[PDB]
DNA sequence: CTGTTGGCAAGCCAGGATCTGAACAATACCGTCATCGAGC
DNA sequence: GCTCGATGTTTTATTTATT
RNA sequence: AUAAACCGACGGUAUUGUUCAGAUCCUGGCUUGCCAACAGGAGUUCCCCGCGCCAGCGGGG
């Protein structure tokens, strides 16, 4: 029971500009429920099952921050490690993310990918957005300052 | 039936209720996670010297080993019925150990006496010596008929519930009980990680600083208590009681086994809590729902909720698989549905 | 009845009224969540140094374990009415310690101490010397008595009502007491993450940057009081007081659990706050309604609205479940009498429920 | 096939159910690692003494057996040894149609003409024969009204028995019981407080005690306690079998019982015929770990272990399994049981 | 392979004044791994490798008790814990069996008590080992020393 | 039927001290060799 | 067929470490 | 059918009573989100029906 990352990934980078174009315009996750290609987009993955759909809610508002931004690696690196590679975000930003309260946070991390434009693995980043808590925010600082202070 | 299965899950605010050696919380390791532990030790004593135990059953037993401070005792509370004499030499044959004048005379164990087993024993004693029946034959005679004493017993439900052993003295071949309830230890439904209470002690003679530092173990906790009693041996055990008398005991066993908690620590953790579930079932052979928790409970809007749930189901598994249909009866409050613990006790009160 | 309950449900202002060696606050883990915690001795101590109980009831204990500077106290207060010799005396038979003129002597743990009770001691010790009476046998001949002990104990009720232990001296025999009144921890009915204060301590003759750099944990919370009181017991420790006496100490318990809140950091977070909701119980046995939030009251209209909720639902299902009875009084600020006022609550408890 | 294999898996609440001569826990070292055990021994009595082993075994229908319907085949079988004169006055004296005989009545048989003939060469009789071979009478015939618990469980530690034919092993086999998992044993710190002591206790001692999920293996030989019940039928067999088969999934031991209190089921079941008994005990040779508790991963354990060797082990041939649990089952080859009755039932009809 | 204790004793020693008031206000080991100082001070010491993590999780609570309260002090095999503790003459005997006999994250507290109460002077290696196993055995063995010292 | 791109994301400096960490009482008993002849 | 009781024989080795 | 066979280590038991973690403390100074833009294009609509100039109009769906 869980959702097709690269799939989706797939998905958002063959979509028509459009769509994709209405997607981004978009100011918060939970303003993506009242865009009609948002569920068209989200449908073959399960959007009918909740816990999948707050999922998908966090996972579509970071892809959606542009379609170049995320540069999709592969094995893997973190969303701490890709960051920290930039070398465009001072700690403080990322502390600004993992102290951010509720839809705040997905923000803070929409203005962190244009800025950062990291290239990653993007499941493991999904699976971070997945169970989006307290550990996740605690490895990300890891991740962060252990591949800054390697630097 | 003859097995009386209580089951009680029971809820407990932040407290220390069973403490050990370096007082600490008493534990168990069940289904590879650490549970908080109520030892039965503790439940059985807290029952037997409760208010409700002194209303409900009568006087608790004298567990004692100090048979000089008995002597004492029995000589305050015989007197009026028996000459000094007969009493000494009836503790001195009771427990196989001269009784004199000694400032300081031990048996060989702490052992439970009931006062008024004592005194029939003596009422023999003197209709022994007075025959010209000497000691040993006086054994025999006794040996021949125990059912007497165990009527004694009836002036002392405790032991006949929680059993008695004697290694020396005349008590060896007559005071030998089996108990005839069982029970085990209680143990919490899911996983605790004990917390630790960092207090001091402040002096008003002393400005600077407290006078202690130290550290309490304590925790909150759903604990499973259970219990059967064993129905037929209680019968015996009381002298040839008849099944009402069991069961009455057996019902005042539920409402014990679903209200009373030990006093430890309570007069600065205060726990006292009731029990938010009562289960009670007839059957054939003893059933113990332990394994219902053997996964621990995981928490989901409280402990306590999950823990009835899990317990329901384990119930209704082992209900099915083993096809067991006695008599059963729950009381809830979150088989049977009771409104109320006293019709529970009444319907057990009458055999179900 | 002969136990008295009571059950208070206050809110405090976001705050820190208790806390370890760590300066973190004091929590329990109580249905699998998180709560911010009151221990009991920080009640009972802001409760008998308080000046409601000064007031009402007396003075407090002299709790230490400083047997020289207790032997200096009690030469000078008891000084106008006792030779210095059996003062000293009376201390040494009571502590199982040797009182001289050291600077330094030290009890077992730190002791309840009521100068009435030594001041008391102090006669039997003096009649004692002047019958030529071993300390044996003069510890024989009160041990046959506890009672006026118990009322010098009238004298400091604050040991009446929490008790008093003893490993060495007379008073292993003739100084142990059993609390009257139980208590325990005050714990949030829901679940708490403690903020942080991130603070800063500005020097005045420098430019760049602060002086100091620290974090205070701190939280508000709806905590659940409870206290009952034995009662007997506490007619027993005031050495054969009567149920009116008792009943006026409860209701003072009552009022003082009602409003009495722990002095910590309250000269920077000020949570002053009464409490919203105060039911006592009268009743035949001890009950606590701490199950009631087992399940974590979650936040609706803030968490006093659900929590009294709770409180009362709970106790419904309890009352009519195991057939309970017993009187049951209730007062709050929004068959279980409901009053408007505190006082009128108090009141009642004195009339021993009625 | 001959033998009925008898697997359990059964979870205990903490407890002592069999200890040694210091009050300690038994264990056995498996794996490198120390188990919890409860002796072979304890476990068979625990069998042999309960009611319903009474009940469905004690109290049988094969219980009782006639000295007089077996008289004409021990009237051959002693005939080549012992002459019918002293067969026939053995067999009456005992007493005061039948195909087979069970080997210990021959045997026991074949004693007493050994006596009775010595008791005619030197010319004796009366209650001189009878009160030199009193107590032995009374022994074999004791023996003779217990057919069925001496056939399954053998003869009892006092039996009378008196030949190498009466040295009569049970038909079942019991191993000892031994946890899937790795056990550091609990240890329960207790005071005995004394009503007439002012300070402190009158005892202080320590318990050791200990949960854990056992593996129970039994096994039963058919033909042997065919032969041991005189010939009797393989379906009798298979209720006796179903009767082990209960006893080995409901009865615990009754040590440290009162106190403790771990009366528990067992939460698996299960039993396959073969040609050579095998005790699957090697599927915990590695201690299972714990996953939610040491049950569903010993389950777990026990059906991988299965579904990897039992097609190699020759263990092809009838097999059920009731159980509790939902865990994921074994291969298809196994049948699955809802209920042990339908288990039971299972083993009636020869599986 | 093994950690450098003394050079994780030395790190510890000259950490900035911030960094070292970060670590010090943790109030449990796991904690530590909420503080970027904490994995800024471990991370030459094989951090980013978790065997180590677990050990220096121990280790680096124990320090964080205070830059001055664990003295080193080199060998002459080297002053134990158990025997620092005793040598402090501020431990009592019950609290020794109160830490040896607690469970995770509890024994980690009561030991970062433990030396705070007696600022011991022992071989830091010594104990850097001792908390980088810390089975059963060990907690005997510190029980056993601070017996056997006094 | 059709939805865009560039260019850019900071630095300084600062995290404390005082003082305190308990005592007493209590840790069991039985049986798991044998002989002989006597009295019962 | 036993339970009773006196009775054949014989014991002591230590005492501060570090996976 | 193996130093095998047959084969319980058993019974009794509160770890208890006493205890503020506490006093002091700005997170602070600087900063356009900014430049371009018709919502217009495109009559597929699948039936029953009524009246025609055959172009196309209607009522029921």
């Amino acid at each position: 029971d869980e959702i097709d990352a690269m799939a989706l990934y797939r998905a958002w980078q063959q979509l028509d500009n459009g769509s994709c174009a209405q997607i981004r315009r978009v100011s918060e996750p939970d303003e993506l429920r009242d865009i009609p290609a948002f569920y068209r987009l989200v449908q073959p993955f399960g959007w009918e099952n909740p816990r999948h759909q707050q999922a998908l809610l966090r996972m579509v508002f970071c892809l959606s921050a542009g379609k170049n931004v995320i540069r999709h690696q592969d094995k893997g690196i973190s969303l701490g490690r890709a960051l920290a590679n930039s070398g465009r975000i001072n700690e403080r930003r990322i502390f600004q993310l993992i102290r951010a309260d509720r839809t705040a946070d997905m923000v803070q991390l929409r203005r962190l990918l244009t800025h950062a434009e990291p290239v990653l693995d993007w499941p493991l980043m999904a699976r971070m957005l997945t169970w989006w808590g307290k550990r996740e925010r605690q490895q990300l600082l890891e991740d962060f300052v252990l591949t800054t202070n390697k630097n | 039936s003859n097995f009386i299965n209580i089951h009680v899950l029971i809820s407990h605010s932040p407290s220390c209720l069973n403490r050990d050696d370096m007082n600490m919380q008493k534990d168990a390791i069940f289904g590879g996670k650490r549970r908080v532990r109520i030892s039965s030790q503790s439940l059985k004593r807290a029952m037997r010297k409760s208010g409700y135990y002194a209303q409900n059953i009568g006087e608790s037993s004298l567990r004692t080993i100090h048979l000089a401070q008995l002597r004492d005792v029995l000589r305050q509370k015989l007197g009026e019925r028996f000459d000094q004499k007969i009493i000494d030499k009836t503790l001195a044959l009771l427990s196989g150990k001269s009784v004199d004048e000694a400032e300081k005379i031990s048996a060989d164990a702490v052992t439970p006496w009931v006062v008024g087993e004592i005194a029939w024993f003596c009422e023999q004693v003197a209709k022994a010596e007075a025959d010209n029946l000497d000691d040993k034959k006086l054994l025999k005679v006794l040996k021949e008929d125990i059912a007497a004493i165990r009527v004694n017993l009836q002036q002392g439900v405790d032991i006949a519930l929680s059993g008695r052993m004697a290694t020396s003295g005349m008590m060896t071949e007559l005071g030998k009980v089996d108990g005839a309830m069982s029970i085990a230890h209680a143990i919490t439904t899911h996983q605790v990680d004990s917390d630790i209470d960092w207090f001091t002690a402040v002096d008003d003679l002393q400005e600077q600083g407290s006078a202690h530092l130290g550290t309490q173990e304590f925790s909150s906790g759903v604990f499973y208590r259970y219990a059967n009693i064993n129905l037929a041996q209680l019968q015996e055990n009381l002298g040839g009681a008849s099944r009402e008398q069991a069961l009455e005991i057996a019902t005042h066993v539920v409402h014990m086994l679903a209200t009373e908690v030990p006093g430890a620590k309570q007069r600065t953790y205060a726990a006292f809590n009731p029990a938010d579930m009562v289960m009670v079932n007839f059957s054939d052979m003893p059933l113990s729902m332990a394994n219902a928790f053997e996964k621990a409970v995981k928490a989901k809007d409280g402990f306590l909720q999950p823990s009835i749930q899990a317990f329901n189901q384990y119930w209704d598994r082992v209900a099915n698989g083993y096809g067991l249909n006695g008599a059963a009866a729950q009381f809830s409050l979150s088989v049977k549905q009771m409104p109320t613990l006293e019709q529970l006790k009444s319907w057990v009160r009458n055999n179900g």
